[PDB]
């Protein structure tokens, strides 16, 4: 499942980040930190959705969660 | 010119009556409690505004605690709050 | 004493006395 | 008599309710909010006072000082996270 | 002869290409599959606005590429071009996480 | 119309209503909303100016988020104001650490 | 049911700075987000100032100082000039 | 000069609290530089609060507010 | 004492200690010099100068503690200016 995100995607990301050369040990650690980041945001998004009594999460819940984390995403209204 | 000092002494005497506390440490506590109060109230306000609701009630602070606190701290704090409001409303 | 935490924190040392006889 | 006693709490339900009404956090506040907030504040203060108590106790010190507060709050990784940005005046570093 | 490029020339072309690009670099279905299996650990049966999934996709992509851009400096500081897990561990520790 | 009286393009009414409904204070002085509208229209003018120039350099007549990310990061004051903002399809500035170059 | 946004004002000011160009709906949404963010930031800071001085009211002086704090120096200088001339026109 | 009042020994003592085992001689200028910038960041903020307060002394409170704006909350002075 | 142990000793000492390291008057003269750039008509509460030195020392100590990690990751032990520049660039300032 986290195996669905797979090496070429990580490579492409790192290339946008200018990583010229990339050791084989990095893919598991990047999966790790990605899982942590997702958990840390989903926790709050789900919490907002629960408090709204809804069963549907919304982009507003996500951007609220991110703003609470302290990085702000424009363009989703 | 209100401050929390006496309440701090009450909780101190409950947890550890054996020991005093420096006025510096008291000023630290008075800063900390005000900071966390401002934080949680700010979050509760953000919640109520987001829901377009007019009012703050227990459910708003209950959610904001689950947002601001570490999970285990939230788990205990929300329990204490539930107990407190249960007693208050029963009384 | 009246209040006790539920939280299963580990035991902690807060003593910060130390020597220098390892350096001599 | 005071609502704190009705809740079984030490913290000043009156003062906190007044501050909530004063602070323009909302136009309205329910009676449960201030008592619940007092409850959680008293719990967190009890926790940190406990830890500082131990930080004094094993230093053989009869009386809490800021150094003990820093020693407590930086040892508990959860309270450290909660205070991650906080600076404690006269709080030295942890030994390492 | 195979006209094989020597190592790194292609990598530098990739870098230029993907810094020119803005599109999302990661497959949609795998991501939106994963995220709901994460949500399942908090609460079952959540439905999602697709726009919410796109918001998460964008935020996570930006966060990852920022962490890579930071760790590149760390690898430069070790005066080696290959990044290593200890590098991103350091970068995270310095950022504070 | 108050915006016309001020000579501003932004909605003095709408912002005053938002200051009321946002409950930032129990009182709002009449000067506050017009001053806020002025600073808003100035900031937006600046960012639209830079985005326009970026679009012209790319020889495209419709501005798109790439142009916004370019404009906002190519000015150090905008970047400082917006260091922790991120924008959809705002692909990062092209750069290479020269040590990586052959 | 109805929407609310700054989009028409963004468009108007764009036409004033540049009469030829236009923008994607995505860009318009991003602009509306930016405007909402900066509005919330300045209002929050102004309310902090108000409470810090036990004031009941938000006025020109409050916003002028909150913006002087939030903006970097050259932006702040221009913003304060814009607000000053705007206020003086409005009262005139 | 006043910035030279931050002595090399004191900077070394700070580095020792930082656990620094060994210090290259250039760091004393870097530390002065960043420190001056750090001051140049916070102080303009604090005086700005005083100007809004229309007072002429600064106070511990307004500098605490400046630190709060800096995202670097300092307890104990109130 | 064995060679070089003084560094370890004074590390352990100053980690144990809590007091301010900077001289009070030099710091006050410094912050007054910086301030008078913004307005000549000025006064300070002494507690404000205390808070300033406290915050600045805490910030410096934190930056040192990070840059030490940078140095050891480079497998040096001597701290170098490029370490400071890196650590600041990672944190963002």
């Amino acid at each position: 499942n986290i195996q669905g995100i797979t090496k070429p995607a990580i490579r492409r990301l790192a290339r946008r980040g200018g990583v010229k050369r990339i050791s084989g040990l990095i893919y598991e650690e990047t999966r790790g930190v990605l899982k942590v980041f997702l958990e840390n945001v989903i926790r709050d998004a789900v919490t907002y959705t629960e408090h709204a009594k809804r069963k549907t999460v919304t982009a507003m819940d996500v951007v609220y969660a991110l703003k609470r984390q302290g990085r702000t995403l424009y363009g989703f209204g | 010119k209100e401050s929390y000092a006496i309440y701090v002494y009450k909780v101190l005497k409950q947890v550890h009556p054996d020991t005093g506390i420096s006025s510096k440490a008291m000023s630290i506590m008075n800063s900390f409690v005000n900071d966390v109060f401002e934080r949680i109230a700010g979050e509760a306000s953000r919640l109520a505004h987001y829901n377009k609701r007019s009012t703050i009630t227990s459910r708003e602070i209950q959610t904001a605690v689950r947002l601001l606190l570490p999970g285990e701290l939230a788990k205990h704090a929300v329990s204490e709050g539930t107990k407190a409001v249960t007693k208050y409303t029963s009384a | 004493p009246t209040r006790f935490s539920n939280r299963q924190n580990k035991t902690v040392n807060y003593n910060i006395d130390y020597s220098d006889d390892d350096l001599l | 008599k005071t609502r704190s006693s009705r809740a079984g709490l030490q913290f000043p339900v009156g003062r906190v309710h007044r501050l909530l009404r004063k602070g323009n956090y909302a136009e309205r506040v329910g009676a449960g909010a201030p008592v619940y907030l007092a409850a959680v504040l008293e719990y967190l203060t009890a926790e940190i006072l406990e830890l500082a108590g131990n930080a004094a106790r094993d230093n053989k010190k009869t009386r809490i000082i800021p150094r003990h507060l820093q020693l407590a709050v930086r040892n508990d990784e959860e309270l450290n996270k909660l205070l991650g940005r906080v600076t404690i005046a006269q709080g030295g570093v942890l030994p390492n | 002869k195979p006209h094989r490029y020597r190592p790194g020339t292609v990598a530098l072309r990739e870098i230029r290409r993907y810094q020119k690009s803005t599109e999302l670099l990661i497959r949609k279905l795998p991501f939106q599959r994963l995220v709901r299996e994460i949500a399942q650990d908090f609460k079952t049966d959540l439905r999602f606005q697709s726009s919410a999934v796109m918001a998460l996709q964008e935020a996570s992509e930006a966060y990852l590429v920022a962490l890579f851009e930071d760790t590149n400096l760390c690898a430069i500081h070790a005066k080696r071009v290959t990044i290593m897990p200890k590098d991103i561990q350091l970068a995270r520790r310095i950022r504070g996480e």
